[PDB]
């Protein structure tokens, strides 16, 4: 039925689409680290992966989401780059 | 030489193993004269001898050992002007306290030591002297021996070089001490009136004839005034710039102010941290003119790093759920550091108002750049109160009565406030469970259940029957941050019975469409009432306990709806507002207001038991519970069957003649109380307290009263007859519960209207 | 009492602890791996077995007690040992004899020239157990670092019947028996110094600061006891009296010419009123120094003029 | 108060009302005793005494500070082993401190730093100590604290899932297997953990989670 409101929440990263044009497959996870900073979480098992999400969420707005997937090879190589929005 | 064993003498209170552990050398090692000096050395340096002698016998070393200590008892006589509870807490900060190691050759240097801390309170001249006395073991007393100089302060203060401001208004700041206070506070008035080039340049302090008081004069040079020539902002503004130009405005002519400095300084990061720049690094380079007198504020700026939040930890909640306080959070977790988010999850909570002190920390991740953790240092301060007033009866059954409100369930939110009065006639009891967030979203479900069989039994019959009962289910709708609503229903039935016969209650009979005796008890009228509860409610204060800043406006209305015998609307409207006049927030002003008001809507009256009435520590302070207002004016009345000689006779026929006026109250349908404390610190504990100086004032009415018709008595629907009151109030927070207590005495007093000056409730 | 016992060995609260799941660690699934850990919280398991819940004593381990100053108390095995710095040891086996003696344990076999001997069973008396421990010990005098060695070893420990041989109990026994001899050398000792003081002078002196004060003989805590009925014929009601403090606080009064020769000194002449005094130890000697009643020390006349007063107070 | 007399006799009082199951006078006894003959003979055992006491008349702050001087003071004593136990007992009777527990309402919400701290000084203690006689016991206790301060744990994801900050949840579930993998709690917590990565559109996460689930269901 109707929603009165509620608080509002948040997600961390902001990319800026700027920022996602800076990095290029095949870095080391620490010049991933200069821009993209902190995954707050990597995959535990699959390999070495990135996983970037901007979350954003106003009070009864409903969720709008953004997802950006990064698998790094054994020796430390990006090998690939997945960008979501919505869906 | 080789050491083959080792053996010690004398070692009492050190054990033999932690002085083998202290020494450098052991057994086996090659040793020749020089190592036995150096671990003499190291034997004296554990701090735990007077003596040391090392000798071998042949080949095994022996160490004879002679103990300095033990500090037991120390004692004073012949002190008066200080305390020994300070004078033990002076002695710990200089290392020679109770139960230590005792130093003879630093003796004088405590007695030197004692005669300086002397200065500070205003004696000058007196001589000390210390006494060494052994016991049974090893140990010793410390009786001192103190002879106080003459007690002189003695006078006067004196300024030299103060043309902007007399003499007179400048001492009068720092009583409203001792010297780098008010030299601190000295600085700081005239720093904060704008005189930046403004310096001590001597501090001349002279002795009086019996030299134990002492004259200062200080000297100073004021600098001329001085105004900002403006505010320019350099470094790294990370694009929020904007805003920064915004906070750095300045007035024109606007004086140099330091601490506006600093709080520009603290504004400009908490804007920063906002966006999430938790680290933030500001530097102010004021740079001089002297020709204009004018000040340039050079304000280097670097954001740095802003992204940080990984985890919240509470820490200090040992009753509550982890839940309650982490619902209240605006920053989440695995966000960006919001420090407005933060600093507001501190606001929530503190307003919750189940802690002494709520504190946030956000400690930075280690070997992560990126991440923080905020944790929320919390220090419980229980919820609700158990106690009740037993006794007395012995002429009537029964004096028995209880009452616990908790305000939240052994740790769970769940507030209920349960309470109950049975007595060998009247018979009360109440319910409100209530939770405050049954939705996540914080949609406030409350039902209370109130119910009361009120048997009056004197007679048995044909007197007063005040049966009723009734529940309140209610729900809280929170629009924003600091405001909420309600919507509820409250149903409640009413049996009432041999209804003594009163005007105002008789012209709501009438207006019923019962027409009952005007001389007749044992009149019977049963009703069944259904009203929908509306609320909303306001709160924007600081503190929950002892709020310091903000308002609270509670406004609750009820309304019959179709289908109850009774037809009504009632408005409630509870206003509280704390204003603080200093920055320790140690003085307040409390503006309390009170409201109500009623009628009926179908052409009819409200009822009587829904009137609103004053009088108590709730409404107003110095008079009696629910006196205010209107009082009862008796119809000429007959008996309830029951007619003993001399008791309980209000308008009876044995002596009644016409129509009585009495004392008891019986409320109007409007009402408007208000009130003005000035909140003060009591002496002198420095929040486990908090007493004010209240004036009171309030006014009950009945607009229905014909004064028309009933003009030989007084109007109760005059509402300019507002009884007043006005003294003390001590709110001290006992462990069984908060406890109030108010000595007031009413200067405006109206007939009618009992006293009570001395009042104590919960 | 009626207290019914058992309640002061065990821990406090429900063994509900006791009952809690056993650690199930979940198995991999194909072709993935999972952190299996990190963080500390790891948990090692030794089997014990030892006591659990309630069943587990927290009565506090008995300690040795070494009551004689610079006595070494070591425990190891099932022995106490009490070291203490003497001259010679033959003369201390005997003093533990008398100490047993008067004790009246079983005695089923000695040596005097062993210095040993062997005991019959003990019966023990503690309130906070319920079934009595009984202890043979063989208790012996050896010196070891030319100061003698007081060993007590628990041969057989009984409870209600039972042999045991859970550890505590052999150390709360042990350093029983250990504490018994260790507390009667104490009341040797101390009933031999009072003893002594009784069935058999004061002197002026200087005090280390040049005040004037009394040097009175015997050791602080028999000088203490004796204080206040030697105070009696001074004439002073003693109000305060603190031994860890050795002050003591009294409310003076001159008697009458008539009241000082029976004593046999005459009258030391100071106003009266609400004295203070400091008692000191020497090892064989006490220090006395008395103060004016608003504070101050007597200077060195009447000092040494009550010398003959207090030594006629201590004439017996 | 206490009478003033030599210590002799005022210990033997004290072991006596100790002894009794007096505590409260014993402890009276022993606190003027430690605090008048601050380094006597038996010192140690009053000490050892007043900690028991303490512990069993649930003076639980005085009776922790009085553990953690013998411990700073006494660090190599034979007699460590007790010393330590209390100290682990004293952190995790501390936890349960409201009178809920005649109401029963399930705790581990409370802050468990308590627990935290019980367990690093009970592990301490049969780490350093093994062949102790507390240590069978403070194994058993461990078990349970372990699935305590996986609990809190659980509670704040549980709370996250609630809220709807699925990112909280997955990293603390994480922080849980990490943690405290082989704890009841975790093994409950996986649905929630699955149930975060779907919300996040993130199904690869999400089955994987559901394979380690489907490996452990009961």
């Amino acid at each position: 039925e109707r929603v009165v409101y509620r608080p509002d929440i948040n997600q961390g990263n902001y990319l800026t689409a700027n920022d996602v044009s800076k990095i290029r497959v095949g870095m080391t996870q620490q010049q991933v680290a200069y821009a993209l900073g902190t995954p707050l979480m990597s995959d535990p098992f699959g390999t070495n992966t990135w996983f970037y999400v901007f979350r954003q969420q106003p009070g009864h707005e409903g969720v709008t989401q953004q997802t950006l997937t990064l698998t790094f090879n054994s020796s430390g190589v990006l090998t690939n780059i997945d960008n979501k929005p919505a869906l | 030489f080789v050491v083959k064993d080792i053996h010690f003498e004398g070692l009492q209170r050190v054990a033999v193993g932690a002085a083998l552990l202290s020494m450098p050398v052991r057994t086996g090692d090659t040793v020749n004269d020089e190592d036995i000096s150096n671990t003499i050395r190291a034997l004296f340096a554990t701090g735990n001898f007077e003596d040391v002698r090392v000798l071998r016998d042949g080949d095994t070393l022996l160490v004879q050992v002679k103990e300095r200590p033990t500090i037991a008892s120390i004692t004073f006589s012949g002190n008066k002007s200080v305390k020994d509870d300070m004078l033990k807490q002076n002695l710990e900060a200089s290392g020679v306290r109770v139960g230590e190691s005792l130093d003879r050759t630093t003796i004088a240097d405590i007695e030197k030591g004692l005669e300086d801390f002397y200065y500070s309170v205003g004696k000058y001249s007196a001589s000390v002297k210390a006494v060494v006395t052994p016991l049974p073991r090893n140990r010793v007393d410390l009786k001192l021996v103190f002879q106080e100089g003459v007690s002189a302060e003695i006078q006067q203060i004196n300024i030299v070089g103060n043309h902007a401001f007399t003499t007179d208004e400048l001492i009068s700041h720092f009583q409203l001490q001792k010297l780098a206070g008010d030299l601190e506070t000295l600085r700081s008035y005239y720093l904060d009136r704008g005189y930046a080039r403004f310096n001590i340049d001597s501090t001349q302090v002279s002795l009086t004839p019996d030299k134990k008081g002492i004259y200062v004069t200080v000297n100073i040079t004021e600098g001329d005034q001085y105004k900002l020539s403006g505010v320019e902002v350099s470094g790294n503004l990370a694009g929020h710039s904007a805003e920064i130009e915004q906070l750095t405005k300045i007035e024109p002519g606007e004086l140099y102010n330091g601490t506006k400095v600093t709080k520009m300084e603290d504004d400009i990061k908490k804007l920063l941290g906002r966006y999430g720049y938790a680290y933030p690094r500001v530097q102010s380079m004021p740079e001089i003119n002297d020709a204009d007198k004018t000040v340039k504020l050079r304000v280097n700026v670097d954001a740095g790093n802003r992204f940080y939040v990984r985890k919240i930890r509470f820490e200090g909640n040992d009753t509550s759920k982890d839940a309650v306080l982490r619902r209240e959070m605006r920053q989440m977790e695995g966000a960006w550091l919001g420090s407005d988010l933060v600093d507001q999850g501190k606001e929530r909570l503190n307003r919750l108002g189940f802690f002494e002190t709520v504190d946030t920390d956000t400690q930075r991740v280690p070997g992560s750049p990126d991440q923080v953790d905020v944790v929320y240092k919390v220090k419980e301060r229980n919820t609700g109160s158990f106690n009740f007033g037993i006794g007395y009866g012995t002429e009537s059954g029964v004096s028995f009565q209880a009452g616990v409100q908790q305000d939240n369930w052994l740790g769970t939110g769940y507030a209920v406030g349960i309470n109950g009065t049975k007595n060998d006639y009247q018979t009360y009891a109440e319910l409100s469970v209530t939770n405050p967030y049954f939705t996540v979203d914080g949609v406030s479900l409350g039902g209370r259940l109130f119910y009361n069989d009120f048997q009056a039994d004197d007679a048995d019959l044909s007197d007063y029957t005040n049966k009723s009962y009734g529940t309140d289910v209610t729900l809280g709708f929170p629009i924003n941050e600091y405001n909420s609503l309600r919507a509820g229903l409250g149903y409640v039935h009413n049996s009432l019975s041999n209804m003594q016969p009163q005007v105002a209650m008789w012209r709501y009979l009438y207006s019923m469409g019962e027409h009952p005796s005007t001389s007749d008890q044992d009149n019977s009228f049963k009703t069944d009432d259904f009203t929908f509860n509306y609320g909303w409610t306001y709160n924007k204060l600081d503190r929950g306990y002892f709020p310091t800043d903000g308002s609270r406006v509670n406004l609750t209305g009820k309304v019959t709806i179709p289908g109850s015998d009774n037809e009504y609307y009632k408005v409630t409207l509870d206003t509280a507002t704390y204003v603080p006049i200093d920055d320790d927030h140690k003085w307040v002003v409390l503006g309390r207001t009170r409201w109500g008001y009623g009628d009926g809507l179908g052409g009819k009256e409200m009822p009587f038991y829904e009137n609103f009435y004053a009088g108590g520590s709730s409404t107003v302070r110095g008079f009696q519970s629910n006196t205010i207002g209107p009082k009862a004016v008796y119809f000429p009345h007959q008996a309830s069957n029951y007619d003993p000689d001399y008791d309980y006779e209000c308008a009876t026929q044995d002596g009644a003649k016409d129509l009585c006026k009495s004392d008891d109250a019986v409320g109007g349908n409007a009402m408007a109380v208000a009130s003005l404390e000035f909140i003060t610190p009591t002496p002198f504990i420095s929040n486990s307290v908090r007493t004010s100086f209240f004036w009171d004032m309030g006014t009950v009415w009945d607009t229905n009263w014909d004064s028309s018709q009933y003009s030989g008595y007084p109007d109760y629907s005059d509402p300019s007859n507002i009884r007043m009151s006005a003294g003390i109030a001590l709110q001290w927070m006992s462990p069984l519960g908060p406890l109030v207590f108010s000595y007031a005495q009413p200067f405006k007093k109206y007939d009618g209207d009992k006293a009570e000056q001395f009042q104590f409730n919960i | 009492c009626s207290s019914d016992s058992r309640y002061k060995r065990q821990v406090s609260g429900d063994e509900a602890y006791l009952e809690a799941a056993p650690l199930a660690e979940l198995h991999a699934p194909a072709g993935m791996i999972l952190p299996v850990t990190s963080g500390d919280y790891a948990i090692p398991v030794t089997n014990g077995s030892g006591a659990v819940g309630k069943a587990l004593d927290i009565r506090p381990p008995a300690q040795p007690l070494a009551l004689v100053s610079g006595a070494r108390t070591q425990f190891t095995g099932d022995t106490a040992s009490l070291l203490v710095e003497n001259g010679r040891g033959n003369t201390l086996w005997p003093q533990v004899v008398s100490v047993l003696q008067a004790k009246n344990y079983t005695i089923t076999q000695r040596d005097d020239a062993g210095q040993t001997l062997t005991t019959d069973w003990v019966q023990w008396n503690r309130l906070d157990e319920d079934e009595q421990y009984r202890g043979r010990y063989q208790i012996s005098v050896k010196p070891q670092g030319y100061q003698q060695a007081v060993t007590v070893k628990l041969l057989n420990l009984e409870q209600a019947g039972k042999p045991v041989a859970d550890a505590a109990s052999m150390q709360r026994y042990s350093t029983e028996m250990m504490n018994v001899i260790s507390a009667g050398l104490d009341k040797s000792a101390t009933d031999a110094a009072n003893a002594a003081q009784n069935r058999a002078d004061v002197q002026s002196a200087a005090d280390d600061t040049g005040l004037p004060m009394l040097v009175v003989r015997g050791p602080f805590n028999v000088v203490w006891q004796r204080l206040p009925a030697a105070l009696e014929k001074v004439g002073m009601k003693v109000t305060d009296s603190t031994r860890s403090q050795g002050n003591m606080a009294v409310t003076y009064k001159p008697l009458s010419d008539s009241d000082w020769q029976e004593l046999g000194a005459s009258d030391p002449g100071l106003a009266s009123g609400d004295y203070k005094l400091q008692v000191g130890d020497l090892d064989n000697r006490s220090s006395l120094q008395f103060i004016d009643p608003k504070g101050h020390t007597l200077t060195q006349s009447q000092n040494d003029a009550l010398v003959a007063v207090f030594q006629a107070a201590f004439s017996k | 108060e206490v009478p003033d007399n030599p210590p002799n006799e005022i210990y033997a009082t004290a072991q006596q009302k100790l002894q009794d199951g007096n505590w409260r006078q014993a402890i009276t006894q022993l606190e003027a005793l430690d605090n008048r003959y601050p380094f006597g003979p038996y010192s140690q055992q009053v000490q050892l005494d007043l900690i028991y006491a303490y512990y069993k008349n649930a003076d639980l702050p005085l009776a922790q500070a009085a553990i953690d001087r013998f411990i700073r003071l006494n660090p190599t004593h034979p007699n460590i082993d007790y010393v330590m136990y209390m100290r682990g007992l004293t952190n995790m009777a501390l936890d349960d401190s409201a009178l809920q527990g005649f109401f029963g309402v399930d705790r581990s919400d409370r802050d468990p730093q308590h627990a935290r701290a019980a367990f690093s000084d009970f592990s301490k203690l049969v780490r350093g100590y093994p062949n102790s006689q507390y240590t069978t016991d403070a194994t058993k206790r461990l078990v349970f604290l372990k699935d305590r301060l996986a609990k809190y744990e659980y509670s704040v994801a549980e709370y996250y899932t609630e809220r709807g900050a699925w990112v909280a949840v997955v990293n603390r579930v994480e922080g849980m297997l990490r943690d405290y993998p082989d704890t009841q709690a975790t093994r409950d917590a996986l649905p929630l953990m699955e149930n975060a990565y779907r919300q996040m559109q993130m199904n690869a996460q999400a089955e994987k989670v559901a394979k380690i689930i489907a490996a452990n269901s009961s």
